[PDB]
């Protein structure tokens, strides 16, 4: 799991790296994402590739 | 086609204005060396001021306030306004194409000679 | 490609050389320039 | 004096080497020639 | 600053006597001080720069040498044109001051 976006200037990524027994299009449960990096970049940006 | 002229000089009074000029053609002021330089009569040659590329001014010790520099692309011409001047002044003055350091002041011109006499 | 009038060669040397005295010596120069723009920098005291 | 407890956002590393005639030449209202060609100093240079 | 105190400043010999200029500086000059000649009243013509190299045109009765503290001007075959004014500069420390220059007159 990544989390691209811009909170408060700061470009934040949130990740979960897990190994999984996939069955169907997406589990019923839970799991969180907890934070890895935080990088203070403060720049606008809108497209990507 | 390359040439330094120069323009101005006189009679002019201690504290009276006056106007140097030189007048270059194939090189650019504003963007590269050029200095301006007295020789007192019976002394040897004293720095007086140059210009950057970058604008950036540097001048000597006893006109750091006294001359008023200033410069043109329009005919490749540095202009300096003399105001607030001393008796002392009057010696041989040249405008040169300096080149850093590879032999100081290779090229000579004529020079124009400016007395600050009362009379 | 050649040398002489209005013709220099294009590079200057620093005098860098044994005879030279203590004010002559090479300094090495290290410079932080701050700058503001997200600011990871902070003092230790 | 304020360094030690101070906050700063970013910086630049900035190295080379000089004469040491040259080191004195960096001050405001001082000669020289590095601040043209070689390093860019401002006369309200933020930095040390 | 770099200062120059070059003791001789006029001198007078008769034709044909050779002609040794020595100016001494009060810091090292680095290979870097040059040798002019003016002229009785006229504008100076560099003959000798950065102390080792000849430029074109310099006549061979003139030669300049020196790397540091000491700098040497010689000049072998004396003429009526050698009579004039030999300055030393340092290009070396800002400012750049100029000389005073020894006046050799036969």
């Amino acid at each position: 799991e990544f989390v691209f976006k811009n909170i408060d200037g700061y470009f934040k990524i949130y990740s979960k790296h897990t190994p999984i027994n996939l069955v169907r299009d997406l589990p019923q449960g839970f799991s969180a994402l907890e934070p890895l990096v935080d990088l203070p970049i403060g720049i606008n940006i809108t497209r990507f590739q | 086609e390359v040439q330094l002229l120069e323009s101005g000089g006189g009679l002019v009074q201690p504290g009276g204005s006056l106007r140097l000029s030189c007048a270059a053609s194939g090189v650019t002021v504003t963007s590269n060396y050029m200095s301006w330089v007295r020789q007192a009569p019976g002394k040897g040659l004293e720095w007086v001021s140059v210009i950057y590329s970058g604008g950036s001014t540097y001048y000597a010790d006893s006109v750091k306030g006294r001359f008023t520099i200033s410069r043109h692309n329009s005919k490749n011409t540095l202009y300096l306004q003399m105001n607030s001047l001393r008796a002392e002044d009057t010696a041989v003055y040249y405008c040169a194409r300096d080149l850093r350091e590879a032999g100081g002041m290779d090229v000579w011109g004529q020079g124009t000679t400016v007395t600050v006499s009362s009379a | 490609g050649v040398e002489g009038f209005n013709c220099y060669f294009p590079l200057q040397s620093y005098g860098f050389q044994p005879t030279n005295g203590v004010g002559y010596q090479p300094y090495r120069v290290v410079v932080l320039s701050f700058e503001l723009l997200p600011a990871t920098v902070c003092g230790p005291k | 004096t304020k360094l030690n407890d101070l906050c700063f956002t970013n910086v630049y590393a900035d190295s080379f080497v000089i004469r040491g005639d040259e080191v004195r030449q960096i001050a405001p209202g001082q000669t020289g020639k590095i601040a043209d060609y070689n390093y860019k100093l401002p006369d309200d240079f933020t930095g040390c | 600053d770099i200062v120059m105190t070059q003791s001789p400043s006029s001198l007078s010999a008769s034709v044909g006597d050779r002609v040794t200029i020595t100016c001494q500086a009060s810091q090292d000059i680095n290979n870097y001080l040059n040798w002019y000649q003016q002229k009785p009243g006229k504008a100076p013509k560099l003959l000798i720069y950065d102390a080792s190299n000849l430029e074109t045109g310099v006549p061979s009765r003139f030669s300049g040498s020196g790397s540091g503290t000491d700098f040497t001007f010689t000049i072998s075959s004396l003429q009526p044109e050698d009579i004039a004014t030999y300055y030393c500069q340092q290009f070396d420390n800002l400012p750049w001051t100029f000389g005073q220059g020894t006046k050799v007159e036969i």
